């Protein structure tokens, strides 16, 4: 579908071709993390830093619960059914996550029933197991420290020592954990988040509590890396300061008529200048249809590449034309560093503009020259069994292409300059000379 | 409101020991430090110790550590001061207060006696 | 140890009076000052704690500061009311205590 | 002055309305942070671990007292005067910053008057209080963990193994700090950098270095997370290792006659496709006069846009009329993927394109069907008292604008493509075009 | 060069000029991480956590060797020779590092001869020094934390919880290296990495390591911070868990004949409106040639720009025309922001809007006032030895270009929008007109 | 495979001390917990003591433990208990037996005794 | 201290049953229970550990479940091999060690 | 420049006391550490003991630690030694030493002895 | 415990010479060496520390190295004035403190 002998000779030089992934069928389980420690064992120590940490978390919190009691008093059975006039304004990925926090909310009434056990855990991490529906695992913050450190050390130090410590590790807990859960949530009442994000909440070490869920799978590095694990906040208790959190675990599905092509760039010789051509490096191909993919957003691996959406963009007509062999309108740019690639491998097979760079032929001893007329040279073992490149040595294979590759010659697309200044400095001028070729038609 | 009462003997013989209980209306005595203060007819006020019944904990007078005994009873919501070896300079009226101390919302220490019982007098002779 | 307070402090009404209480470095240097009040044949009561802060239904004419080893109570706007025996104290370093001042008994003319 | 009705038949639907704030009339504090622990408690342990240590530690800090000294050896009282011969070349903000420097040496010569006291401090936090003049709050870097880890294991470790922990973490320290005390920083003479980059210097425990201030507001998480609480480095010590910071602490302050409107962009159907708007989605609003916003740099909540400064910036003509009723004049573009949103809720009232999602009506259990002439619907319940889409079951109000919406019509704007390399291939194209028609003119 | 008298009427005030740096000839030296505590002290409370840390461990490091082996298995002496078709798509950095890599195998296995002294260290930083050429330096992670936290506290806490305890530390250390040693390190064959990347996996402590090479150079924080400093994994272990890490350390060369030249803006009057030039604001000339530089990506100090690589881009002829004195060629931008500058001071001459701003003369006490007809006010001793702009008193300096600067005049460019959206939107209105233009010739 | 193989005196005058062996094959004792267990006849499981030889650590049964001793040898694999003061409430088959112990995958934390010996019958008579 | 089991245990053949164990906070409720079978004249095996899983080649009849203070065996497809004692025990964080059941013998009709 | 002077009594009798006093100028004894050493007459040397004054820290010669006390003057700025029940092998000439200790630049750790004085010769007849 | 030195050596002028120092592993393997000069009748002096580094006014001519548990003092450009005794010390992790060699006298022909 890609002309890649076309594209070879403007320097586009064919890359690995990697599926398509996307995540999609989800389990949830939900988790308890409680944010604020059991300090009963060092209680002659604590003054009033519990207090004082209180309203400050209080203060953080309480807006969370009011977003989504919006959500929690306008949702009713019928199979539920939401009060349009009182939402009043929202998007639709808004109402379908409305949607999940109702369904969320039997097992969170289930969860609620364990209030008393919940706030009397004095470990890091807890699993309570009173009934088979009344079993959930409780992670609190900063409760490690306090036993590791500050419980063994009593009356080693004094207690107005133990007491600043304890108080400066709130506060610290509190600095890194306001980025994430402060003003910057303003809607909580989504599943978009990720479950790295929300380990702030025990100190950022989600290993530990992906771990108590018990799960396994072949895809677990890649599904985190993609940012396809998130969480949704279900229930915030403002008297014994812990979170309900609801996780999603998603498996990774292969969209199959579809396939990503990587280009890797090498510059090119013309009228005695150096030249890269202006095409995106990677193309999404579905069905035969070619379009743009915004990558960024997504994991490249060696096989494939996953996305926790598609992130597929359209493509102009004028750039699909370049890609399937019309190369005149395929635009490029001038060369001014030394750090552009000057030669690629594919298949086997050497790419090399070797008018920047000395090519020689190892079997014979002899140069290879490139002409003026040449944009770049293939090399493979027809012509030289082994070549050097500076201090590279390399053993070639056989090219699959024309036989005539050296000989033909290609048509060449018009120059650019791509960058931000120069874009508003191009239009500027274009459209000038637009008004002078209107206003000659007035005269 | 917090309310505390003094109880104990209205005379000690010399070489006896004292005793003193004090009474708690309005909260547990095990979620607090508490304090013992006394104060010598026309002179100043001297500390004698403060407690924290629920992990144990006393801090002593220096002068006084060596005749001072402390206990508790949380059925009743009570603490108990003993004082042994007493003899003339022990007569006094005798206080039991609520004591917290800790750090300010700007970092700065301090200690304060916040609520105070009516006291009794103990008399040696 | 001990906090040193004058015996004796005397003023007219309508008028303002202070009240000095001087430590050390253990005590008052790196620490906070109470204020307490004693009027005659009545309960203890707590004026000042840390060494500005008004308890509940305590008038504003009473002040206090710190400076150093040394704390101030000032009281303005004196009336007949406020005579009493007032005591410093500060939580001491060494002693995991509080320590007193010997008292000021203020008399008004 | 925005055209609602007109907009919402080509995706943009109304959204939520916001009032506008901006940072004003700070209050001014000083403080001192010692970047150097005390460790007379454990003497013996040292080694030469110290010396080393303040070697680092002034290579590092020296450029900055350097670049403070160009401004304080050139100002001098008249109601000061620079010397601007000798300054050379400067901008605005950074003689106005230099003007603030030489305000706040006033306090600093009386709170060096406190040397040998801060040298001596042996606690992480320490109000010294000598006078009503001499007082300032000390914070020390890494006092806490040697006085909790390191003086309590004395002899149950060996004297090595502490000296070799207390190395590690002055180094730790160092790693963390360099980021934002080092060669990025070549203009210390400013007061743009935020506490939370300055608590470095401290750990990154801000919320300690707040408390010590002792201020009380309402609006304090949104000051900060709108990096309004600023700091600006007075005065460095190279001998005793500390430093004084002046922090600025504003209040926000409602602009009267503005407000920021948000548009929800929603697909909708024409010439059997599928189409997206391509209009900014926050329009600024003040005195009647529309404008962009750069609302990336400011914090969005659920009332209003705090900002640090005023973001505005022009819009064209075109778009501005294309807000205001003119659609012929509003671009699209194709969408080739499956997460664009389809439908959206604004007042009670459902806009949605029902030809790309199921519509159907609860009341009678009929579908809701929608023609190839119509861009998208909107339901309401004169027509659809509760609607079904997908898992979702909405009751809807009533519509405020015409009763005739449904069977207008309205006309469409062009195509555009908004992919960085269609961008050049664009102007290329566009360029080629236009020198066709001029020498089309000369022949 | 550049006409910085014409630039400086529309608002680009000369600001300093700096040397340009590059990184060049590199030293190498090799260093041994162990990823896995020695918990000889306390074997008996360790439960399972080592062999559960183990197998995910493994985990992680297994794809980091396998892409190794690609090159290693395919590379031998000849003056070393690449098998092109074994390793078939490459770009000409990866066979380079392939190159190094089969360099450093030579000193990597004498280092494996010690793979029995790496296993039994049991300190944070050991030196291994059996032969002049069997000698290297080992860092262990966690380790300082298990001798200093955990194995004083045995038995003054429970066994259980040493265990959890020594469980969450390594869950903690795990979810920070995953960032950078995970799926997102799909090309291991590389000497890019930056060594405060690498330093992940001693917890970010950088310092510590860079000691351990003994090196000494004054510009140490300028290499750091251009990031200059790279390291290339050359070993990886499964049995014993430790890396094999070579680490460059290059010097900094100033190239000769280049500069890089810095323009203050300042907004300016026109046609009773503020207006700002849309112009780079620096400028790199290499041997009398301009051209734009990606600054973005180097270190900007007081004196020179350094950068790990040549970021030189290319300019169009319009704007290399606009700095060189054709000012009807610079476009300009409207201004609708209280935030932009005013006013600017280059080599003690004061250049300033004086119609948006105040001036005044201190000397006379008289005010200063600008004409419809001029864009800003240049301000030297000449006509005011003191000036006054709001609260800020300058002295000043004399202005060593023309006379009758205040006289002249200038031409004026055209106006331009430089938003996104108004990107697109004016693309599309020029495509729009060109149509129409076409159209009318053909009728 | 591990295996286990216990040896002891077959009778025992009373007041006398009860010395069991504990010999394994397949394992080195100084990388594992291990454990003692008996059952009288005819009546259920007692436990006795586990051991940790690497770092000499132990822990006991509180009925039983002002009455046992234990000791290793490297060199031979074995470990070694020592019960002194035996009456006829002694006579009882004895178990040596491996006992790993900690926290599960999913942070269950858990004992067992995964690996038991033959046992040997100890009579008093 | 001690588990709490029943004496005896009885059901016919093809049929299933179903083993207690009553325990307190410090055993039960807070760690994890394990099962171990002893047959007339062999070596005690470990069948149930971590409170449902099972050991190396021990057949999928035995299931276990705990809640709250209780712990529960359950063995389904009953026949004639099944005929032993059973044992419950469970780590106690007062005694740093574990403690054991009364045990239960079962009978196949 | 550090200087140091060591002082002592000629002779001492057997079985006595001997008592040693180094005096140092130009530095603080309260900020370093400091080491005695002693070499028989014809012999190599052999380290006695190292101290910290400002924390009273001592490392003994496990042959000699018996017989050692160490003492000192903030004042005089002087630090003391004394070895009890002297023997015949006790005639040696002692130095008293400056012994910095710790990691170099490169976390190399180091030991040694920068300033030595000039010593005195002690006889036990 | 102790060092191991040879107890002499011995080489002609303008020559070179080598002193070799053996330990173990708690001294010299894992810790650095220091060399110490003793001339006839003057007091003893440093010359080496860290296995390497020479002392300020040191000469060239002395070097030190360092492998496994053995240690080499190395004297180039052999004079007259350098007869004298030479000693080797390194820091013992199990007695906190410094172990001596016996020492070597060097004498040059
Ligand atoms: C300009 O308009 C023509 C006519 O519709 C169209 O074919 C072409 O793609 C457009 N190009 C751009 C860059 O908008």
């Amino acid at each position: 579908i890609l002309h890649y002998e076309k594209l070879s000779k403007i320097g586009l030089v064919k890359g690995v071709t990697r599926k398509y992934k996307i995540k999609s069928n989800p389990l949830t389980k939900d988790i308890v993390i409680k944010m604020i420690p059991n300090v009963s064992n060092m209680s002659q120590c604590t003054g009033s830093v519990m207090e004082n940490y209180k309203t400050r978390l209080n203060g953080i919190l309480t807006p969370i619960k009011g977003a989504l009691e919006i959500y929690k008093n306008n949702t009713h059975d019928l199979g539920v059914i939401m009060a349009g006039v009182a939402i009043g304004i929202a998007t639709a990925a808004q109402i379908t996550a409305g949607v999940a926090l109702y369904e969320a909310m039997k097992n969170a009434d289930n969860i609620n029933k364990l209030k008393s056990s919940i706030e009397s855990t004095n470990e890091a991490v807890v699993k309570l197991q009173e009934t088979a529906e009344k079993t959930v695992y409780v992670l609190t913050a900063l409760q490690d420290y306090i036993n590791t450190n500050l419980v063994p050390t009593i009356d080693k130090i004094s207690c107005k020592q133990t007491e600043l410590s304890l108080d400066l590790a709130l506060s610290k807990y509190l600095s890194d954990l306001l980025f994430v859960f402060g003003p910057n949530l303003q809607d909580p009442v989504s599943n978009s988040m990720t479950i790295q994000a929300i380990s702030q909440a025990f100190g950022g070490n989600y290993e530990t509590l992906l771990r108590t869920l018990g799960y396994a799978t072949e895809d677990f590095d890649d599904l985190l890396e993609s940012d396809s694990i998130t969480g949704q906040i279900i229930y915030v208790d403002l008297s014994s300061y812990y979170i309900i959190v609801r996780v999603y675990f998603p498996i990774l599905t292969e969209i199959q008529q579809a396939y990503i092509q990587e280009l890797l760039p090498v510059s090119f010789n013309n009228d005695n200048s150096e030249w890269i051509s202006i095409v995106p490096n990677f193309i999404l191909v579905r069905n035969t249809l070619i379009s743009n993919i915004e990558i960024g957003f997504c994991l490249i691996t060696k096989r494939s590449v996953i996305c926790n959406q598609d992130y597929a963009t359209p493509m102009t007509n004028n750039m699909r034309e370049c890609l399937t062999g019309s190369t005149e309108k395929c635009p490029r740019e001038l060369v001014v560093s030394s750090h552009v690639p000057r030669f690629a491998l594919s298949n086997g097979v050497l790419f090399a503009n070797c008018i920047s760079v000395t090519c020689q032929c190892q079997t014979t001893g002899r140069a290879i020259s490139q002409s003026g007329e040449q944009t770049l040279l293939m090399i493979d073992n027809t012509t030289c069994p082994t070549a050097v490149l500076g201090n590279v040595i390399i053993s070639l294979g056989k090219y699959l292409g024309s036989v005539n590759y050296n000989s033909e010659g290609i048509a060449i697309g018009p120059p650019v300059f791509t960058d931000k200044v120069d874009i508003s400095s191009q239009i500027s001028s274009m459209n000038q000379s637009l008004q002078q070729s209107k206003d000659y038609i007035k005269e | 409101q917090v309310q505390l009462q003094e109880s104990g003997p209205g005379l000690v013989k010399p070489s006896e020991t004292l005793s003193l209980t004090c009474t708690v209306s309005g909260a547990s005595i095990s979620s607090y430090w508490w304090g013992w203060i006394r104060q010598p007819p026309g002179k100043g006020l001297e500390w004698i110790a403060d407690i924290y019944p629920n992990s144990g904990s006393t801090n002593y007078n220096p002068s006084l550590k060596s005749r001072v005994t402390n206990s508790k009873d949380a059925s009743k919501n009570q603490f108990s001061l003993k004082l042994s070896s007493v003899t003339a300079a022990d007569t006094a009226m005798y206080y039991c207060a609520r004591a917290p101390r800790g750090y300010s919302y700007s970092y700065v220490f301090g200690h304060r006696f916040d609520v105070w019982g009516p006291g009794v007098l103990v008399t040696v002779s | 140890p001990v906090l040193t307070q004058p015996p004796s402090a005397s003023e007219a009404a309508r008028k303002s009076v202070t009240i000095s209480c001087s430590g050390s470095s253990s005590n008052i240097g790196s620490n906070s000052v109470s204020w307490y009040q004693q009027l005659p044949g009545t309960a203890l009561k707590l004026l000042i704690s840390y060494n500005d802060q008004r308890a509940s239904g305590v008038s504003d004419r009473f002040s206090g500061s710190k400076s150093g080893t040394s704390a101030s109570l000032a009281i303005s706007g004196l009336q007949t009311e406020d005579e009493a025996d007032y005591y410093c104290a500060a939580w001491d370093d060494s002693l995991s205590g509080p320590v007193f001042g010997g008292g000021t008994r203020l008399t008004v003319l």
